[PDB]
C-alpha cells in the first residue's frame, strides 16, 4: 500500500548539519511532488521545502532559505532533506507528504498521504 | 505569502454535539483548501480536500463549505474519535502552501 | 356588528380616481400599440406579448368601466344584463389574460438569456402567436361562469338593481371553486413559474459574471506582469492569476475544463521561473496565456459577455417592471379573495373580519385597475421612448 | 294554509339578507318577502297582510307563514339570500311549486 517512511533524524550541536531522507513505497515519485512540512515542538505545521521527479521545480520557505537543500532520487524511490548551519528554530518532527501534479484530481487533494514524522532536535 | 487564520484556537464540545470550524485568507485562493486532523503524536490526516469534497475513508459527519475566503469545517455528529487538533491548509501552489494555527477540541 | 358601513369616502374618491385611471391607462396602453406595431414592428416574440398584454389592458379599461358609474351611485346597474355580464367577467379575464402572458414573457426571457441556441426563431414567432390565440382563448373561457351566472337583479319592491351572482344553490361550492382558481391557477403556479424562470435567469446570469469577472482578474494581472521587472512582482501578479483561473474553471463540458487545464498549466510554468529568479523568462511564458485564451476560453468569454448584456437590454427592465408591478398590484386581490373564501367555507367565523373583507374588495378591484393605468409608464425607459416623436408628429 | 322553510348555511344567515321570490308560467320572479340582513322585514302588494315571515336563530331556518292563499298566489316559490355590499351574490334554493 501507500506509504511514505522518514529517517534521518537525531540530536546535533547547533549549527551542525543533518541528512533527513522520505522513503516511499505504494507509488512513484515520478507522478507526485514530494513536500516536507515542519511542526515544533507545541506548535503548528509549517511548510519547509519541496521537490519534483519532474522537470525539477523546487522552492524553500522564506525562514529556511540558503541553509536547505531537498533533493530527490528515482532510482531509490525516496526524497532528501540536506540540512547544514541549524538553528535552534529548526528543532521540530519533520513530515514528509506527497501531492500530484495539475492536470487532474490528483493535484486537488493536497497531501492525501503523510509521513510518520522524524524528530531533528537542535 | 497568503497567511491562514482559524478563528477557534480551541473548542470543548460534548460528544454528540454539532462544531464549527472556520478558515480566512489573505487573498482569494479558489477552493484549494484542505482539512487536516492531527492526534497527538501522530501525523497529520486529510479529512476535506477542495474545501467540500470528503476524503476517502473518512465518515461522512465531517463536512466542508467555503463562501468566498471564508472556508469552514463543520462535524454534526461528535464522537469520542473526534477529539484532535484540526488544521486548516491553502494549497494554491506548490511553493504557497500555508496552514491555520490549530484548533484543538476538547 | 351587522350595521356598519364606510361608503361615506369610497363613494366619492374612487368615481374621480378610476375615471383618472381609465382616461390614463387608455391613452398609454394605446400609445404602447401604436409604437409597438410601427415605431418596432412585431420582429421578437417579447413585442407580441406586449402588444397582446396591452391589449387585454385596453378590453379592461374598455368593458370595466361601467364599473365606475356602477360605484359612483350606491350599487345600481341601470344597465343591460349583457352588460353586467360583460362587465363582471372582464375583471377575471384581464387577471387570467395578463398572468398567462407574463408567464410566457418570463419563459421567453428565460430562453432568451440561457437558452440561446436551444430555441429557434422562425419557429417561434408562429409559437408566440398560437399561444396568445390560446392565451387568450383560455382567459374567456375561464371567465363563462362569470358571464353565465352573472345577472341584473331588482332588490326587493324598490327599483334599485344590481349586477349579481346567481348561485342556484344555497351549499354552492363555484364560488369557492372560482375563488380557488383566481388563487391557484390564477396566482399560484403562475407565481411559481415566474419565480423559477428568474431565478435559472439569475442562476446564469451569476454563472456569466464570475466567468467574467474570473477573467478579469486574469486580465489585469496579465498587464501588470510585462509592466514590471523585480522577480518578486511577477510572482504576486501569477498568484492572483492562479487564483481566477481555478475559480473561473468553476463555472462552465470537457472542453470547457480542458481549456483551463493548459491555462494554469501556463500559470504554473511562469511561477517556475519566476521562483527560479528571471524575470524574461516569466513574462515570455506568462504570454502564451493569451494563445491558449482565444484557443478556448475566448468562445465562451463571448458567450458570457453577450448573456450579461441580455440583462441591460430595455425589454428585459420593462418585463420584471411589469411582472412585479403585476404582482403587487394583485396581491391584495387575491389575499381578500382567499379571505373570502374561507369565510364561506367557515373557516373563519367573525362578523369583524367580514366587515373588513366585504369593505375591502372593491379597493382590491381598484388596485388592481390601477395596474393597467401604470404598465405603459414603465415603457417609457429608452428606445421605447420615440413614442416622443410620434406625440408630437 | 301552509308554511315554507329555508335551511341556510350558517355563513349565509349571519350576513345575508334571506327572503322568498315567487315565479309562476307567463311572469318572472317577483318578490314576496324578506328578513334578516340588517334591516327591517319587507313585504310585497298583495301579501303585506297575509303573509307572516318568522325568524329561527338556533336551527338555522326563516319560515314563510301564509294563511290566506286566495287569488293566483300560486306559484313557485325560491329562497334567495342577497348580500348586496360588495359583491352583490344571490343564492337561490330549490322551488316549491304550491296547488
Ligand atoms: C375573448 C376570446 C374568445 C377572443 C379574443 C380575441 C382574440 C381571438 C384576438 C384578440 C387579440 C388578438 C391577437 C393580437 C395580436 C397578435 C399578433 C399577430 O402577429 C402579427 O401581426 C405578426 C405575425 C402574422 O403576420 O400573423 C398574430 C396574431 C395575434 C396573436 C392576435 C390573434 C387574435 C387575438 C388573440
Ligand atoms: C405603490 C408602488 C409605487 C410600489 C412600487 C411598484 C413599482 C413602481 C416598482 C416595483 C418593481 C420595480 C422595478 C424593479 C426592477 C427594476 C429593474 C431596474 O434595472 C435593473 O435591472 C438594475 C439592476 C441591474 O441592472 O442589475 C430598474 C428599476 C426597475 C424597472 C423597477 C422600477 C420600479 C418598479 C416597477
Amino acid at each position: 500500500e501507500v506509504q511514505l517512511v522518514e529517517s534521518g533524524g537525531g540530536l546535533v550541536q547547533p549549527g551542525g548539519s543533518l541528512r533527513l531522507s522520505c522513503a516511499a513505497s505504494g507509488f512513484n515519485v515520478v507522478d507526485f511532488s514530494l513536500h516536507w512540512v515542519r511542526q515544533a515542538p507545541g506548535k503548528g505545521l509549517e511548510w519547509v521545502a519541496y521537490i519534483s521527479s519532474s522537470s525539477g521545480s523546487t522552492s524553500y520557505a522564506d525562514s529556511v532559505k540558503g541553509r536547505f537543500t531537498i533533493s530527490a532520487d528515482t532510482s531509490k524511490n525516496t526524497a532528501y532533506l540536506q540540512m547544514n548551519s541549524l538553528r535552534a528554530e529548526d528543532t521540530a518532527v519533520y513530515y514528509c507528504a506527497r501531492w500530484g501534479y495539475w492536470p487532474g484530481e490528483p493535484w486537488w487533494k493536497a497531501f492525501d498521504y503523510w509521513g510518520q514524522g522524524t524528530l531533528v532536535t537542535v | 505569502d497568503i497567511q491562514m487564520t482559524q478563528s477557534p484556537s480551541s473548542l470543548s464540545a460534548s460528544v454528540g454535539d454539532r462544531v464549527t470550524i472556520t478558515c480566512r485568507a489573505s487573498q482569494s485562493v479558489s477552493s484549494a483548501v484542505a482539512w487536516y486532523q492531527q492526534k497527538p503524536g501522530k501525523a497529520p490526516k486529510l479529512l476535506i480536500y477542495s474545501a467540500s469534497s470528503l476524503y476517502s475513508g473518512v465518515p461522512s459527519r465531517f463536512s466542508g463549505s467555503r463562501s468566498g475566503t471564508d472556508f469552514t469545517l463543520t462535524i454534526s455528529s461528535l464522537q469520542p474519535e473526534d477529539f484532535a487538533t484540526y488544521y486548516c491548509q491553502q494549497y494554491l501552489y506548490y511553493s504557497l502552501v500555508t496552514f491555520g494555527q490549530g484548533t484543538k477540541v476538547e | 356588528c351587522p350595521k356598519a358601513g364606510r361608503h361615506n369616502y369610497i363613494f366619492v374618491m374612487i368615481p374621480t380616481l378610476y375615471s383618472i385611471i381609465f382616461v390614463v391607462g387608455i391613452f398609454g396602453n394605446s400609445l404602447v400599440v401604436i409604437v409597438i406595431y410601427f415605431y418596432m414592428k412585431l420582429k421578437t416574440v417579447a413585442s407580441v406579448f406586449l402588444l397582446n398584454l396591452a391589449l387585454a389592458d385596453l378590453c379592461f379599461l374598455l368593458t370595466l368601466p361601467l364599473w365606475a358609474v356602477y360605484t359612483a351611485m350606491e350599487y345600481r346597474w341601470p344597465f343591460g344584463n349583457y352588460l353586467c355580464k360583460i362587465a363582471s367577467a372582464s375583471v377575471s379575464f384581464n387577471l387570467y389574460a395578463s398572468v398567462f402572458l407574463l408567464t410566457c414573457l418570463s419563459i421567453d426571457r428565460y430562453l432568451a438569456i440561457v437558452h440561446p441556441m436551444k430555441s429557434r426563431l422562425r419557429r417561434t414567432m408562429l409559437v408566440a402567436k398560437v399561444t396568445c390565440i390560446i392565451i387568450w382563448l383560455l382567459a374567456g373561457l375561464a371567465s363563462l361562469p362569470a358571464i353565465i351566472h352573472r345577472n341584473v337583479f331588482f332588490i326587493e319592491n324598490t327599483n334599485i338593481t344590481v349586477c349579481a351572482f346567481h348561485y342556484e344553490s344555497q351549499n354552492s361550492t363555484l364560488p369557492i371553486g372560482l375563488g380557488l382558481t383566481k388563487n391557484i391557477l390564477g396566482f399560484l403556479f403562475p407565481f411559481l413559474i415566474i419565480l423559477t424562470s428568474y431565478t435559472l435567469i439569475w442562476k446564469a446570469l451569476k454563472k456569466a459574471y464570475d466567468l467574467e469577472d474570473n477573467w478579469e482578474t486574469l486580465n489585469d494581472n496579465l498587464k501588470v506582469i510585462e509592466k514590471a521587472d523585480n522577480a518578486a512582482q511577477v510572482k504576486d501578479a501569477l498568484t492572483k492569476m492562479r487564483a481566477a483561473a481555478l475559480d473561473a474553471q468553476k463555472a462552465t463540458m470537457k472542453d470547457f475544463r480542458h481549456g483551463f487545464d493548459i491555462l494554469v498549466g501556463q500559470i504554473d510554468d511562469a511561477l517556475k521561473l519566476a521562483n527560479e529568479g528571471k524575470v524574461k523568462e516569466a513574462q515570455a511564458a506568462a504570454e502564451q496565456l493569451k494563445t491558449t485564451r482565444n484557443a478556448y476560453i475566448q468562445k465562451y468569454l463571448e458567450r458570457a459577455r453577450s448573456t450579461l448584456d441580455k440583462l441591460n437590454d430595455d425589454i428585459f427592465k420593462i418585463i420584471m417592471a411589469i411582472v412585479l408591478f403585476f404582482f403587487f398590484s394583485w396581491i391584495p386581490h387575491q389575499i381578500f379573495t382567499f379571505l373570502d373564501v374561507l369565510i364561506q367555507l367557515g373557516i373563519i367565523r367573525d362578523c369583524r373580519i367580514a366587515d373588513i373583507v366585504d369593505t375591502a374588495m372593491p379597493i382590491t378591484i381598484c388596485i388592481a385597475y390601477f395596474n393597467n393605468c401604470l404598465n405603459p409608464l414603465f415603457y417609457g425607459f429608452l428606445g421605447k421612448k420615440f413614442k416622443r416623436y410620434f406625440l408630437q408628429l
